[PDB]
């Protein structure tokens, strides 16, 4: 529409849907990570690398954990942040007032002749 | 056939062409089969003056099409040089009497290409494009056509 | 674009597996095939992938990369002849590689800083790693400091570019023209010192003299383009302040170039003859990108190619006479048509290449950046005139003293070339000839 | 030791010259030479090239040469100028009269 | 003539990287459907579409 | 391992008489001795001899079989005039075929798929106008193309759009 209100561009539709590797990221992240992190020290102990799988067990499943626990809360987070936003702008209508978009038609700025 | 050579010229003529025919006839043509490709039409889009300066998709819209223009427009230019290139090879040694018109329309249309994409360099766009036109009506109001300088 | 990336990861492994040298290649130089397969791009970004995407600049620089990371392996086979740690030495690449494969595929500005710098680190490493000479430290430090120095004023530039556009995609970024002095410089000056600029080059002979063979060829390959690339992005958006402060760079790169010239005339040195011979090029890339026409864009990206291409290519014939000769000095490297006359054909052709002899990809190019300069202003015809005379003074210098002479005296017997240094050169060269077929499409970015 | 003329002329398969791949293994140094050259060459060149000149018309400048003989047929017929100076028609813009400007710099 | 050995069976796992590379975007552009057949320069004509959408 | 000298310990053997002023200063008598035998070494009374094995180890199979037909005409040949004539005749027969072959594969090109109208690529041709001299046909002749759309047409004016 022509209009800009804030509060219509802060406001979701559900139209935007997340990528694949969104809700699978952290938690596939964490879960190498903790892999990887049993993989060293294995390593730094002078181990055959894939001995003792336990351990690398453990620190897959912990990340995963972890990691899906994290991703959870932070959607709260950004849930509550936007929440804020919207609150703010609803209080203070003449802060933020709805503004007419202009079209190239009616500017005249400036170019740049390279020449 | 008037001259010696010419008598002799056309028969390796017809050695050369008379296989070429014959295998283009015979093996090439014969085999194939049959087929139609078209040509590509782009549907006009809005121009960059009724683009808003938030939306970035309209504006998108516009460069692409401002920039195919553009190949259009820079080789209309070309397809007029070959004009003027090919009377310059086909009409000599009198070929400055008749490339003279050829040459015209050409020149014509470069001032009209440069006055248009000219002296953006690159990087130019539909938004810098049409703002230049802006500021050459303007001028052209306040102090005529260009070249006469200002008052 | 992920295909790339993913084939890239899973590779790591292959570092880790012994007897696997010669396995990487391959599946590096079939990478390339395949990449070699998807080219359908245009001057808008295209194939989208959560950041990353790929237009017809991109592609072009991603896949000299491609090319040159790949022939790194070959040139430095003596890393697994000694096994001098080939498993680490392969992932530094493997690494170096992804970096640059972001940076350039990178779709929005602070990406392409997070991996621009990035990439140094694997180059740092490969340096003091596997460097001969002492001064591997005092060229090791250079590299990283130059770049830092101006490297982190450039971030500040970067995120003062959010608060007023809101992003860093590049799109984005062209629809705004700044005004403010010193954003310009913090923008560019980082970018100038890696082109390099003729004043701030200290560090170029430095780091290529004493980095080892597969260093010298990222160096002089990828590294000088990194600033050029960089330039070609956010020039953009500087257009209006690029026209105040243009004819200070200019005049530097082009008096610069000429200096250089004769600079390398007084060398006595491969390595750092070729590598002089970088910044006096890279003078006419800079001056004809800040020129801004149509002519000078397109011309700077086909010479970035080509020249990183060229001078990778001489940095391979350096290393060959080098590892038997065993020394890099110009009087010592004499007459070698005497002792590897197959060799001196090479020698020639990446020669001719690097003083823009036809029908070199190289010199379409300098055509291009010539006429940028010209239209520029007449004035430039002064010393472009010395440059283009001087950039084959020395070539020529380069090849006639090292090829042509009496034979040296004090060298002991030694290996005569062999397969695998041959086939590294038609690789370089080859492709630098056969693109001026379909330049097409690693000319028209804009 | 002290060789002969026959064990100069009677070659043995025994001692092997490396093509600059491996100085270890024969086999290997043969086997890394023939796969290294397949790739190198007969794909990425050969191939390659080959693909590439029948790659599709992808930056429409084929395209563009048909429009500039049916667009230049059209327009030469139709009395309009070759090449429109104008992106946009004059008499659609408007112009921000003389007062709105305000000695705005006004640049060509 | 290729000079290949069974070293190269690991190869696979690159491989093996490519396709997941591959159906990750094939599988982005499946979320790319907003603008899909619909921008002014490709919309379909306003009614009587076809039923499969082009790409 | 891979001895690239093939056993053959690599050395320098002639000396300090290989430099001619070296000579001149002076040598003593052994040096003498050794730069004469030096030299005698040098000559060689009979011709290289031919190894089987370079001539596989240096010619690949498809050149082996791309060749194989014409060298057929080489071993008919070479009892009826000598191996050095017969060969001649292998040479010139082959190598005067590709020239043969190439006119018509150019010729074929020029013909059919010259550049056009619908590619940028491929050849242009813009041919000149033939001198008409009396004699000729119809000797008051002229330029056909008179219309500007006539000049560089490359085949426009008879396509179906
Ligand atoms: C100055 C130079 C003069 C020009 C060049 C001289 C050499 C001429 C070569 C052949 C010319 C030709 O006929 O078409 C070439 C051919 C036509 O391709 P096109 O324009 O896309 O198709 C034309 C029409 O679509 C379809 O129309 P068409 O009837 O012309 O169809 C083509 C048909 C025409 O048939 C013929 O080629 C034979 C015609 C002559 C036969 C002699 C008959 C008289 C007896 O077959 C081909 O041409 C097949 C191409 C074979 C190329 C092999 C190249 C690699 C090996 C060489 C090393 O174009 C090429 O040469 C491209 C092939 C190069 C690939 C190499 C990549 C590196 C790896
Ligand atoms: C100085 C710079 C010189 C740059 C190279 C100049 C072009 C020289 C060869 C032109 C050529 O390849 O002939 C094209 C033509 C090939 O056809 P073409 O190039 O005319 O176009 C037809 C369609 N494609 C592009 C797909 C092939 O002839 C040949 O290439 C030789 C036979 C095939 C090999
Ligand atoms: C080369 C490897 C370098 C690794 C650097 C990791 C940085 C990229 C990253 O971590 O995010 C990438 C992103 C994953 O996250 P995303 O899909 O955008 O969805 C929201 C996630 N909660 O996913 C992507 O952007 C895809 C590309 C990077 C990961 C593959
Ligand atoms: C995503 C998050 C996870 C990322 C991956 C984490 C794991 C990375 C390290 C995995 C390799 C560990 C073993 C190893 O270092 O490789 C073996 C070898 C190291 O040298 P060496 O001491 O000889 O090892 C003997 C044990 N095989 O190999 C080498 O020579 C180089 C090994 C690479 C060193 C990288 C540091």
């Amino acid at each position: 529409s022509a209009v800009n209100d804030p509060l219509e561009l802060l406001t979701n539709k559900g139209t935007h849907e997340p990528s694949f590797l969104s809700p699978i990221w952290n938690p596939i992240a964490c879960g190498v990570a903790g892999v990887g992190a049993a993989i060293f020290i294995n390593w730094g102990f002078r181990k055959p690398v894939f001995s003792g799988i336990q351990k690398h067990i453990a620190f897959g499943a912990i990340g995963v954990g972890a990691g899906a626990y994290f991703d959870q809360k932070r959607n709260e987070y950004l849930a509550k942040r936007d929440a804020v936003l919207r609150h703010y702008i609803e209080l203070h209508p003449d802060d933020f007032p709805v503004k007419e978009r202009k079209t190239y038609g009616q500017v005249l700025e400036s170019w740049v002749p390279v020449r | 056939p008037r001259s010696p050579m010419a008598s002799f010229a056309e028969s390796v003529l017809n050695v050369i062409d008379g296989p070429i025919t014959w295998f283009r006839e015979s093996i090439v043509e014969p085999n194939q089969q049959k087929q139609n490709w078209y040509h590509q039409r782009f549907r006009r889009v809005p121009t960059i003056d009724q683009c808003y300066t938030d939306d970035a998709v309209c504006r998108f819209e516009a460069d692409q099409q401002f920039r195919r223009d553009r190949m259009v427009d820079n080789e209309i230019v070309n397809i007029l040089r070959q004009r003027f290139e090919d009377c310059t090879l086909y009409e000599a040694p009198d070929h400055m009497v008749k490339c003279r018109p050829l040459m015209d329309q050409y020149e014509k249309a470069t001032e009209n290409w440069f006055i248009k994409y000219g002296d953006l360099g690159g990087y130019a766009n539909a938004k810098t494009a049409y703002m230049k036109q802006k500021h050459r009506l303007i001028w052209e109001r306040r102090h005529g056509p260009v070249g006469s300088g200002m008052k | 674009m992920l295909k790339i990336i993913f084939f890239l990861l899973f590779l790591i492994p292959f570092c880790f597996i012994n007897n696997m040298y010669w396995m990487v290649q391959i599946m590096m130089f079939f990478i390339s095939f395949i990449f070699l397969l998807m080219n359908n791009f245009m001057n808008y970004w295209s194939e989208i992938s959560y950041f990353l995407g790929c237009d017809m600049l991109s592609y072009g620089l991603i896949l000299l990369s491609l090319w040159i990371c790949s022939l790194m392996l070959l040139a430095s086979e003596m890393i697994n002849k000694h096994n001098n740690y080939k498993n680490l030495f392969l992932l530094n690449i493997i690494i170096l590689l992804l970096l640059l494969i972001l940076t350039f595929s990178s779709m929005s500005l602070f990406m392409f800083y997070l991996f621009f710098e990035s990439s140094l680190i694997p180059t740092l490493f490969l340096i003091l790693g596997w460097g001969y000479q002492p001064e591997r430290l005092q060229a090791g430090l250079y590299l990283l400091f130059y770049t830092l120095l101006v490297s982190l004023p450039m971030l500040i530039g970067i995120f003062y570019l959010m608060n007023k556009i809101g992003s860093m995609n590049f799109y984005l970024m062209n629809n705004f023209m700044f005004n403010y002095d010193l954003l310009y410089f913090c923008l560019l000056c980082a970018f100038l010192v890696k082109m390099p600029m003729f004043l701030v080059h200290l560090w170029l002979p430095k780091a290529h003299v004493e980095a080892p063979v597969s260093g010298s060829m990222i160096l002089a390959g990828i590294m000088l383009k990194l600033g050029g690339y960089g330039m070609l992005r956010v020039i953009s958006f500087l257009q209006l302040m690029n026209l105040k402060y243009s004819f200070v760079w200019i005049s530097i790169s082009l008096v610069g170039g000429v200096l250089v010239s004769l600079v390398c005339l007084r060398q006595t040195d491969l390595k750092a003859l070729i590598a002089y011979s970088s910044v006096a090029h890279m003078g006419i890339v800079l001056s004809g990108l800040l020129t801004m026409t149509y002519w000078g864009l397109c011309g700077s990206y086909t010479l970035m190619i080509a020249h990183g291409l060229c001078s990778s290519g001489l940095f391979c014939l350096a290393n060959v006479s080098y590892e038997r000769l065993g020394s890099r000095s110009m009087l010592i490297n004499k007459g070698l048509l005497n002792f590897m006359p197959s060799m001196t054909l090479w020698w020639f052709l990446l020669s001719s290449a690097n003083m823009a002899a036809p029908p070199t990809l190289n010199l379409l190019g300098e055509i291009y950046l010539l006429n940028s300069i010209v239209s520029w202003s007449w004035i430039s015809m002064i010393l472009l005139s010395f440059l283009s005379f001087f950039s084959a003074a020395y070539t020529l210098y380069l090849y006639s003293f090292s090829q042509h002479g009496k034979l040296f005296s004090g060298v002991y017997s030694f290996s005569s070339g062999k397969i695998r240094e041959y086939l590294l050169m038609l690789l370089h060269w080859l492709p630098l000839n056969l693109l001026i077929l379909k330049s097409e499409s690693f000319m028209l970015w804009l | 030791t002290s060789l002969t003329t026959e064990d100069f002329a009677n070659p043995s398969p025994k001692n092997w010259q490396s093509y600059g791949f491996d100085y270890k293994d024969q086999v290997e140094d043969r086997k890394a030479t023939k796969s290294t050259f397949f790739v190198t060459v007969t794909l990425c060149l050969v191939w390659g090239s080959f693909y590439w000149a029948y790659l599709p018309d992808t930056q429409f400048r084929n395209w563009a040469q048909r429009e500039g003989f049916l667009e230049l047929r059209r327009r030469e017929l139709a009395g309009v100028d070759l090449v429109s100076p104008n992106y946009v028609d004059p008499a659609s813009i408007t112009l921000p009269s003389d007062e709105d400007l305000g000695d705005t710099e006004i640049i060509i | 003539v290729l000079g290949l050995d069974k070293r190269a069976l690991w190869g696979a796992l690159p491989l093996l990287g490519f396709a997941i590379g591959h159906f990750l975007d094939k599988k982005e552009t499946e979320r790319m459907t907003m603008f899909r057949d619909k921008s002014a320069l490709y919309g379909r004509p306003a009614g009587s579409e076809g039923k499969a959408p082009s790409w | 391992g891979a001895s690239e000298t093939g056993g053959v310990k690599p050395m320098v053997i002639a000396g300090r008489m290989v430099r001619e002023r070296e000579r001149l200063i002076g040598m003593s008598p052994e040096e003498r001795a050794w730069r004469k035998q030096w030299l005698k070494d040098q000559e060689l009374h009979h011709g290289p001899r031919k190894v089987p094995a370079l001539e596989l180890e240096l010619n690949n199979p498809i050149k082996r079989f791309y060749r194989a037909p014409l060298d057929k005409v080489c071993n008919v040949l070479e009892p009826v005039l000598g191996f050095q004539r017969a060969y001649t005749v292998r040479f010139w027969t082959g190598k005067a075929l590709l020239a043969l072959t190439g006119i018509y594969a150019g010729a074929y090109y020029f013909k059919y798929n010259q550049n056009d109208w619908t590619r940028k690529g491929g050849w242009r041709v813009i041919h000149s106008r033939k001198q008409c001299v009396p004699g000729d046909e119809g000797y008051p002749k002229v330029s056909d193309r008179s219309a500007p759309s006539d000049y560089a047409a490359r085949g426009f004016n008879e396509s179906p759009l």
